[PDB]
């Protein structure tokens, strides 16, 4: 019917009536802040915290917990559901980190969700304004489906090992941040996707199949040790806070931002192709909406521990240097991709100048927080030892 | 002073865990507290209220000594004792797929919580150790989970049953 | 030179062949069974494609939320029993939204087929929208409400009383803790398919007979969810269906699965629908016959029969203990009021009315005890009553499953009064039903959850309260309260002047 | 007070118990379709259909108007509010127009805002990846920061163009066509403005003032012609359709798609440049969508009107030769800029090439649509005699 047949509390006569009449003539409390108790990283309260901060029921006996006793249920054998055992760092309380950009899920999904539909537009507008004539044809069918096609992997591989992490994490503002951290990687593999499809659509003879750059990543050379360093991060490292520092502040900040930054965001345009940069853009910027966290959680909080700033500072400092070496490894492997290209593209006063950039940036936002020593030059030869 | 987040039997245990400057004793205090205090088979339930929160202020001063009492490469490959990681891992998971029965299995996976939970062993071996030791101990004890009475089971568990009432 | 573009599924064609082997490819997770690297999911989501369908509802919910309903004032012409029922409600789904994400990042892990590790994966981010969603109802409700205490701090003031200790083992260790397998079973094939996804719905029937039109709107955004996750908790039996262990262990992981979320669930649900409310909708013998044994245990297990999966063989018996198990809890909420966050009432006479209709017997048992409560003065402080105290004169002991943590009374139960008190190497245990005695008995390392009587023995019920920061405001009022009316609230001091304290009640079998 | 002063109908139950008494038993009328009446474009009317076609109280003697009778007040000397005597072209109804993308406000907004939020994340994402180490420093400061600069005019005089359309088009849905299409530069010339104000933040001595790329414009070789045909499309005409048309069909069309696509988007990757050609993408992204619209208005409405299509198409090749001669002249100062561009940066056959895009985009999608003759060879070549 027009009126329909459920009455309903607010806007039915007899039923507000009642509801009305047991209403009290003022809140019965003035405090109506829903985290008020929560300590601000800033000045004032953000709707971030208020919504994120305590909503792990954790106890006291893991570091920051408000509940008390065990858990109800646990493992087989007794593992608790979550426990400070699953990490090799130790912290005063778990719940100190703070994203920098202070994203819940809200926020978050609106960011995305604009840059999904810009993508959209900027597809149909370069299709249509026919852009796609000024791109060479070999950079196209060699360089960015098979390569970058199989960087897809590595991205891919990358997000994988978030999966523990998204399990094990001890407390909600890390457990967000984290899971984060992971879904932007897959975005970026499936968006590596997208382009080989879109051009598969506007380029007869293109194949958007996966055949190809696969087996140029199961069996190929020039990701070889890449992936041995992924399958590592991944499935041999069991303790979260590895992972994602492993990750983050190691592997994906060194060969990664080389590769996609310092290689096709860097060639890409000597070959007509200002397709692939517009994605490599939502990567980086990605990149760095996450190394604000990443460095938050792991130094801000952890490596600056006002009880186990000493301790972590070493058990880090212990996994850049257990990590940084598969790095170099997967960085030399690439280089053996320079001497693929036409000849005459790129020489090697550049690699070196951008290998440095890798570095440097590395050593100014990683390394030098947590008093690693790095040596600059050591690590440019090392890599530059399998080049061409 | 009685309380549920502070009370002096847990200001008791820091103002002793302070005493200790020497991964030496510290690893050792770490199993002992395990060993009386936690699981169904403690020694003990006087620390019911207050272990879990004291085993971790232990597991803390255990940390912060074998990190600065131990080189990078043992830091992740050999326990606070001294004990090779993955050797310990492999005869844990060895003996694990021996066993005849639940009850030996259960048995070998809470005595390994025990002895070689963090900051003991690198945990990385030892959740790699929790997912093949509870595979195999959940494998037995969900075979056949139902057909045992409970009068059977009740003098297998071997408690004191004190009281029962049924209607039904 | 068309204008082109490329969706979703496009790129989803492709997801299956994003994995690839290597020696270590393989969960790290203890479990029974393994899940076909060949498994498919329904939904062909990209992470951008997903961002944006849920952008969408965002938009239209806070939009309701910040202007027509701020504008209507509907954070406040809502029922004074229900503004506090959903305190409990809310907040007590949103440890069941959080620990879903911490479940399906373990089911991500188990999955070994790519589509079915991104299904897992969507829903990962779901939970998270929904423990979101959940802490903003709280939060609207706290900023507009008439009473924010409880909704402005249930995330620690959740931790003095009892119901919340059952709730977590639903919720939150049940979700996490055991077979991952196991865990996606008390999740997605019990938990949602059964329950959460019905009563979700059913909270917004409640909540708009009641004035509430927040619940409804935030609600029904998270609902839109919920098929995703039941698919996903389907597809999760069809990647094992297909393996022998399957059939040695399925069928036993979902009945201790289905026993753990319909013990908290009947009795609870109920309660928070029947007591927390002034307008009913339907009772709850009703919705739960016709969820749980129709529905689910009907058609939904139906489904999945073809792939190895039998209907509990506690069902019989879950419907057993059900009738009373409601009403029965109750009694032991109010007569403990004081370890809670919200404010409860009594029955006023048109509910009883109704109670004695639907429930023919609730007078003669519950509706004789309460009125004898209230006359006795329980709503006033003045009185020095606490129902707690007519439990002890009565010698009628309130145990607590070692188990579920659901509080149960025996000596006074209308419903189940079955009890076996056992001890093993110096510890009692407490067990309300034969299904989860046996879980102690043949894992008793897997639930050494300390019940309140416990921790709080020997304490003074008042110097609980405070060191939980049970007060409002003022630091003088307590949250809780054995009325919901504006005047003649508890103080700490009413309740320190009772002199009450905790006592475990099995020792009394020394 | 918590339950406020005021009394809603809505809900409080006196006044709501008297408007639920008076109350039907259901709807009036069971069409509750608003614009029922109109022709739909497609399958269904269209919100967007909906909610705009006949907002503009036209009469019947301006062909497609609903109403009757003279406006209520006029200009002095008798000129209507609204009449056929604004523009050359005739119709059988000036509703028919349909924007493709069906834009209507709500979309309008909410797509440039998402464009707003993603370019502001892209800048701090590349600002912050530190990116302009890598672009060379006279492609900036001379070709981005003066000649980039200096097209932001020629964009904002083309934005003015649309003034006396906003005011004068016979009908809501080319109103809202135009109101869109004018809006879309005015924003270009911004966003050309939001490139310079961000280099002069990261990068030291570079000044955003806009008097250097200003003087070029007004003073400069390079744009004079394109500065005198822009001078003259904004305030020579006074008829909106010539004024539409010739800005979107012949001007932006030439000029317009090979500066900013054959020029600075084609050249801007060669020098390391990826952030021009982030703005580029929006403005070639909205040069696509417009044509969308500008091809259903001037071609399938009015070019194909089954009453004035033969008329119509006379009065479009007028205006084309009208404006190409001028727009030629434009390109032709244009070619000036190649000499200024470091040695071996292009060359007179990818110059031609280039050329020979734009003519050939521009004779299928506008002149071949009204039977313009058009001739290649012929203009490209008149353009080439500006390549000093
Ligand atoms: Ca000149
Ligand atoms: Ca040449
Ligand atoms: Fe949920
Ligand atoms: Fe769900």
């Amino acid at each position: 019917s027009m009126l329909g047949e459920r009455r309903r509390g607010l806007t039915d006569p007899e039923m507000a009536a009642v509801i009305l009449k047991a209403l009290p003539e003022a809140p019965l409390d003035g405090n109506n802040k829903m985290g008020y108790f929560v300590t601000p990283r800033w000045k004032r309260l953000t709707e971030y915290e208020a919504l994120t901060v305590y909503a792990q029921p954790n106890a006291d006996w893991i570091a920051g917990g408000l509940d008390w006793g065990d858990w109800t249920q646990k493992f087989h054998g007794g593992r608790p559901s979550w426990g400070n055992e699953t990490t090799e760092l130790r912290t005063v309380d778990w719940f100190k980190h703070r994203d920098p950009l202070r994203r819940w899920h809200a926020p978050y999904v609106k960011d995305k969700a604009e840059e999904w539909r810009y993508t959209d537009r900027f597809l149909q507008g370069y299709s249509a304004d026919g852009q796609i004539r000024a791109m060479n044809p070999t950079w196209r069918d060699e360089f960015i489906n098979r390569y970058w096609g199989a960087f897809l992997f590595n991205e891919y591989g990358l997000f994988n090992a978030h999966s523990q992490g998204a399990r094990e994490a001890l407390s909600d503002v890390t457990r967000v941040s984290l899971a984060f951290w992971g879904f932007d990687k897959i975005d970026i593999a499936q968006m590596i996707q997208l382009e080989r499809g879109f051009l598969a659509k506007i380029v007869p003879g293109f194949d958007e199949s996966t055949a190809v750059p696969k087996a140029e990543w199961t069996n190929g050379e020039v990701y070889k040790s890449a992936r041995l360093a992924v399958e590592g991060l991944w499935q041999e490292v069991f303790d979260w806070n590895e992972s994602a520092f492993s990750v983050h502040a190691v592997y994906d900040a060194l060969f990664g931002q080389f590769v996609r930054r310092e290689f096709f965001q860097r060639l890409a345009p000597r070959f007509g192709d200002n397709l692939t940069p517009f994605f490599i853009n939502q990567a980086q910027t990605y990149f760095q909406i996450a190394k604000q966290g990443v460095q938050d959680l792991y130094y801000n909080c952890l490596g600056d521990d006002p009880e186990f700033s000493d301790y972590n500072r070493t058990v880090m400092r212990n996994w850049t240097g257990k990590w940084l070496e598969p790095t170099i490894a997967a960085l030399r492997d690439f280089m053996g991709l320079f001497a693929k290209l036409p000849a005459g593209t790129t020489d090697k006063e550049e690699i070196t100048a951008s290998l440095y950039r890798v570095v440097d940036d590395w050593i100014e936002d990683y390394a030098s927080r947590i008093d690693f020593k790095a040596d600059r030059d050591q690590i440019v030869k090392a890599v530059l030892a399998g080049l061409k | 002073k009685l309380g549920i987040h502070s009370n002096d039997t847990r200001d008791a245990w820091v103002n002793k865990i302070a005493q200790l400057n020497t991964l030496e004793k510290a690893a050792e205090m770490l199993k002992q507290f395990r060993m009386d205090h936690t699981t169904p088979f403690r020694n003990s339930y006087e620390l019911d209220n207050d272990y879990l929160w004291i085993e971790a202020k232990l597991e803390e001063k255990v940390a912060v000594l074998k990190a600065r009492a131990f080189n990078e490469v043992d830091f992740r490959h050999k326990t606070a004792f001294g004990e090779d990681a993955k050797s310990v891992l492999d005869g844990t998971v060895a003996k694990m797929n021996a066993a005849k029965d639940k009850w030996e299995a259960e048995k070998i996976h809470i005595g390994f919580r025990q002895a070689y939970k963090p900051p003991i062993m690198p945990v990385n071996y030892f959740l790699d150790g929790e997912r093949q030791l509870g595979t195999r101990l959940m494998e037995l004890r969900n075979l056949n989970y139902y057909d045992t009475p409970l009068e059977e089971l009740r003098k297998q568990r071997g408690v004191r049953v004190v009281h029962l009432q049924s209607p039904h | 030179r068309a204008p082109t573009s490329v969706n979703a599924q496009e790129v989803h064609r492709w997801l299956q062949s994003f994995n690839w082997d290597f020696k270590n490819n393989r969960t790290k997770y203890a479990t029974k069974y393994k899940m076909a690297n060949e498994t498919k999911e329904q939904f062909k989501l990209i992470a951008k494609e997903y961002a944006r369908m849920e952008a969408v509802k965002d938009e239209r919910q806070f939009g309701s939320l910040q202007d027509a309903l701020t504008r209507l004032n509907a954070g406040v012409r809502v029922h004074p029993k229900w503004n506090e029922t959903m305190k409990v409600v809310s907040n007590f789904l949103e440890v069941g939204e959080y620990n879903a994400i911490a479940a399906t990042g373990m089911l991500w892990d188990s999955a070994q087929a790519a589509e079915q590790k991104n299904g897992y994966l969507a829903q990962v981010l779901d939970e998270i929208r929904h423990t979101h969603q959940c802490a903003y109802v709280n939060y609207y409700f706290a900023k507009n409400g008439q009473d924010p205490a409880g909704h402005n701090d249930a995330r620690r003031t959740r931790t003095i009383g009892p119901l919340w200790k059952g709730m977590k083992r639903v919720f939150s260790d049940g979700f996490i803790s055991g077979d991952a397998v196991e865990c996606s079973l008390n999740l997605q094939l019990v938990g949602e398919a059964c329950f959460t996804n019905p009563l979700i719905v059913a909270v917004t029937e409640w909540a708009a007979a009641n004035g509430d039109e927040i619940t409804p709107t935030v609600f029904l955004s998270i609902e839109t969810d919920e098929l995703r996750h039941m698919a996903n908790g389907y597809q999760t039996v069809v990647s094992i269906a297909n393996d022998p262990a399957s059939a040695k262990y399925l069928n036993t992981d979902l009945n201790n699965a289905f026993w753990t979320q319909q013990k908290y669930f009947t009795p609870v649900l109920g309660m928070l629908f029947e007591y927390g409310s002034k307008f009913k909708v339907e009772p709850w013998v009703k919705t739960w016959d016709r969820w749980v044994y129709e529905d689910w245990g009907g058609i939904w297990i139906g489904r999945l029969g073809k792939y190895g999966v039998e209907s509990p063989r506690s069902l019989k018996d879950a419907k057993q203990d059900a009738y009373w198990a409601h009403h029965d809890l109750y009694l032991l909420a109010y007569a403990l009021w004081p370890t809670g966050f919200f404010r409860l009432a009594l029955p006023d006479q048109e509910e009883m009315e109704w109670f004695e209709a639907n429930y023919p017997g609730w007078y003669d048992h519950y509706g004789k005890i309460y009125e004898e409560w209230r006359a006795r003065g329980c709503e006033d402080p003045s009185s020095g009553f606490i129902p707690l105290m007519w439990f002890i004169e009565n010698n009628h002991p309130i145990y607590i499953d070692r188990v579920s943590q659901v509080p149960f009374c025996p000596s006074l139960a209308k419903g189940a009064s079955t009890l076996r008190v056992h001890e093993y190497n110096g510890e009692m245990h407490t067990f309300s039903d034969q299904w989860g005695e046996r879980m102690w008995l043949a894992e008793p390392e897997r639930y050494e959850c300390q019940n309140i009587f416990e921790q709080y023995e020997g304490r003074e019920l008042s110097e609980v309260i405070a060191e939980l920061h049970g007060l409002r405001s003022d630091g003088k009022t307590l949250i809780a309260q054995p009325h919901v009316r504006g005047d003649k609230l508890w103080t700490l001091d009413d309740i320190k002047r009772l002199n009450c304290v905790f006592k475990n009640p099995v020792k009394a079998f020394n």
